[PDB]
């Protein structure tokens, strides 16, 4: 997987590494799930999410 | 904002209102608890920097509902390449005197990484622009925060369709050429925010245009991806005495 196509499959940030290696990363206030691509909030008010809509 | 809608209260929680001597100046975007991104041109005519206030959690300017948080602006940082009175490099980074408290109505927008912004966010067609600016060209400003969905153009296409300042690599065009929908005076400094896989990111700053919603013309926005490294370095630096700081760019 390469970061210029489909964001390397990452939900947020993507780094290309030497070989056929790819590492996804997340913004501060998020952690990467074991799927290696998804990010989940680690704080009450992570950046870029709208609390009243996340509650519904 | 021309041809938009009222942003429901709390749905634009990163929006900032900048005031000087209590009067509406410009918009801005919260990106952390003490940092706001706005437009450099908003500060061309400030005489006393101690009269500059940022308001978070604002929605309706006619009433105080208790979700509003006001902060003195401690530093206004502008790139060395910005020239007062002109359009290029139209970005400012503001440090608040005290942090805002994050709440359901006050949340920062994500400042993306450069590569992610250039490779992925730049190709998301539609993004949201917001502010309390003029509702019409030569018209009154909004009492409630307004929001508008606008499509982004490649700069070649913007020039081919526009029928003047150049569109530089530090800018992009977005909106509609039919005179119906645009950001306007008073919206300057506010966010152009892009949604990608469940999260919103800062991609632009309301900067300039030909009048507002002028037929044959698009809105022009500061291309924030060019400034990510500049911004990140400043946010890692110690404060310097004196409100205004010119910082080398790149
Ligand atoms: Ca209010």
């Amino acid at each position: 997987l390469i970061c210029v196509n489909e964001n390397g499959g990452c939900e947020q940030y993507c780094s290309d590494h030497t070989g056929t290696k790819r590492s996804c990363r997340c913004h501060e206030g998020y952690s990467l799930l074991a799927d290696g691509v998804s990010c989940t909030p680690t704080v009450e008010y992570p950046c870029g999410k709208i609390p009243i809509l996340e509650k519904r | 904002i021309v041809g938009g809608k009222v942003c429901p209260k709390g749905e634009c929680p990163w929006q900032v209102l900048l005031l000087v001597n209590g009067a509406q100046l410009c918009g801005g975007t919260l990106i952390n608890t003490i940092w706001v991104v706005s437009a450099a041109h908003c500060f061309d005519k400030i005489k006393n920097w101690r009269n500059l206030i940022a308001v978070l959690g604002e929605h309706d300017l006619s009433e105080h509902d208790g979700d509003e948080q006001s902060r003195r602006v401690a530093q206004v940082i502008i790139p060395s390449t910005y020239v007062p009175g002109t359009t290029n490099h139209d970005i400012a980074l503001l440090r608040l005197h005290q942090p805002v408290v994050l709440t359901d109505h006050v949340v920062p927008l994500c400042l993306p990484e450069r590569t992610f912004s250039e490779r992925t966010l730049a190709f998301v067609r539609f993004s949201l622009v917001s502010g309390w600016g003029q509702l019409l060209d030569r018209g009154a400003t909004a009492l409630e925060l307004m929001v508008l969905n606008v499509p982004r153009l490649m700069t070649q296409d913007c020039l081919q369709q526009s029928r003047s300042p150049n569109i530089t690599e530090y800018m992009f065009c977005a909106g509609y050429s039919d005179g119906s929908k645009d950001s306007c005076k008073g919206d300057s400094g506010g966010p152009h925010a892009t949604h990608y896989r469940g999260t919103w990111y800062l991609t632009g700053i309301v900067s300039w245009g030909q009048g507002c919603a002028t037929v044959g013309h698009f809105g022009v926005y500061t291309r924030v991806s060019q400034y990510i490294e500049w911004l990140q370095k400043l946010m890692r630096s110690e404060p310097r005495p004196g409100v205004l700081l010119r910082a080398p760019f790149p």
